[PDB]
């Protein structure tokens, strides 16, 4: 979001967000995200 | 007056119990529940 205030463009933030794949969450030690990834993982699709 | 001993209690007992509330604090611990045993944190690992 704070991309998009930078006033850039679709390709500019496609580029920024493509270099940092590496910066996912991996926070599932804490318990804030411990429930969603159990949630998310009992979808009845994919 | 032959000064009196401390009372006795079953240190068996005592020592399996002390040892499982121990072994319970460290293992509930690592949740990070919002809800300790007493007020927070630090009633729930000290007197153990």
């Amino acid at each position: 979001k704070t991309r998009y205030a930078l006033k850039d463009t679709d390709e500019e933030v496609r580029e920024f967000l493509q270099n940092n794949l590496h910066l996912q969450g991996k926070v599932e030690g804490s318990p804030s995200l411990r429930w969603q990834m159990a949630l998310y993982r009992g979808l009845p699709g994919r | 007056a032959p000064a009196r001993l401390s009372p006795a209690i079953p240190l068996e007992a005592l020592r399996d119990k002390a040892l499982r509330m121990l072994g319970e604090a460290v293992r509930d611990g690592g949740q990070h529940a919002r809800d300790p045993v007493g007020g927070s944190v630090e009633f729930q690992f000290v007197p153990v």
